[PDB]
């Protein structure tokens, strides 16, 4: 349960501007592990680059 | 220490099942191949027989014997590990202890935050400007 | 001893029998794992769920 | 002349589709990462729009 | 897309905006770590209990 | 009893090690002389692969198992 | 044409020269990259390096 929920995490403006930029790389390294096809894949589903 | 101690007793019973000397159906194939050897290709009918086994004994230790390295040490060894990890964190006392850290780069470590805050700032500025 | 002659009589039958599940239910695995073994060429861990 | 003319329309309907295939995936992580920040799934998705 | 993602920050005003409050799984979040410290503070003193 | 646990231990750890996949230079055997049966004489090659890796694990359960099960109910168990 | 006819050349010429790059190439990646990356076979990602 702690997991899966979120937020704040910091409510002052310095430490905010950091978790933003931290949870942007998270982001961005699922596009670039997604482009090679490398992401964690659910149950019964296909890659996408098998698709295309 | 434990698992190298493991590892230790586990050498000798592999060596010390070795010697009980026993032989698989497979024993055909061996005896197949040293007659080639021998004849279409004394101590020549008990040291060739004993080359033969020999051959099939090479196989079995040339698996066990990195089977239990990496099996003890490289595997066991790290899970363990990584189990046992979880008992320090029980202790309630040790959290404000684990965590001291240098003089040095705690001072650092605000600069370096209130530093990067005021240059990204100054270009949100510059980017300003030229609109 | 005569129940290790038998034995060597099961190894056989078990590879004959995985032998018929691989190429009926590779499929899955392949089209599944196939970027994150790097478009194969031979799968490693494919092979090593067979294993 | 005839042939290469011949393979101008269903190229172009299979560019159609692997357009398809590759915004819905890149969505998918739009959706785990910034499912819990409504302004910026809002932002990052017309992102995906524009940049696709 | 990569390079797209970093211009986002170019506002400065907007990191607040960006991550509003949810606010209701965003307190539970708090009630969830109330609960574990407690939970972790329990188990410490049926280990202390177990000589 | 303390003998039928050491054997009942032991084939289960047995197992264990299996599952770890190694066979540096002996391998090299099998799968030279896959090539003379099979093409000579891919879904496909993962099969052959698969199979050539079982001959030899072949050879060692064909004696593994045999020797955990007499160590410990015949050699060790009559000095016991 | 004549040096469309050249350019044919170089590229067949190219994979005599290249021969000198993959065998230290596959020095590195015998003690490295191929028991590195999970005991190769041809490994993918090693392949895009000399391609």
């Amino acid at each position: 349960e702690l997991r899966r929920c979120g937020a704040d995490i910091p409510s002052q403006e310095a430490d905010k501007m950091f978790f933003l930029i931290e949870k942007i790389k998270m982001f961005n390294q699922d596009i670039e592990k997604l482009v090679e096809g490398e992401e964690v894949v659910r149950e019964n589903e296909t890659r996408l680059y098998n698709k295309i | 220490v434990k698992h190298t101690a493991k590892a230790e007793n586990m050498i000798q019973l592999q060596f010390r099942m070795e010697q009980m000397v026993f032989c698989q159906d497979q024993i055909y194939s061996v005896v197949l191949k040293k007659v080639r050897e021998e004849i279409f290709n004394s101590f020549t009918e008990i040291g060739i027989h004993l080359n033969a086994y020999f051959l099939e004994t090479s196989k079995r230790l040339a698996n066990q014997i990195p089977f239990i390295i990496q099996y003890f040490m490289l595997r066991e060894n790290g899970d363990s590990l990584q189990k046992a990890m979880m008992q320090i964190l029980q202790e309630k006392n040790r959290y404000s202890w684990l965590l001291q850290e240098q003089s040095e780069t705690a001072t650092k470590r605000r600069i370096l935050k209130e530093r990067i805050y005021r240059l990204t700032q100054a270009r949100h500025a510059l980017c300003q400007f030229s609109s | 001893r005569e129940d290790f002659k038998n034995w060597v009589g099961i190894l056989a039958t078990n590879t004959q029998k995985v032998k018929n599940i691989i190429h009926e239910e590779v499929e899955k695995y392949e089209k599944q794992y196939r970027g994150k073994e790097l478009l194969g060429f031979v799968n490693y861990k494919t092979f090593e769920i067979i294993v | 002349h005839q042939y290469i003319q011949q393979l101008v329309e269903p190229a172009l309907s299979m560019l159609q589709k692997a357009m398809e295939i590759i915004q819905q995936a890149f969505i998918n992580v739009a959706k785990k990462h910034f499912g819990e920040f409504f302004n910026l799934n809002q932002t990052v998705q017309s992102t995906i729009e524009d940049i696709k």
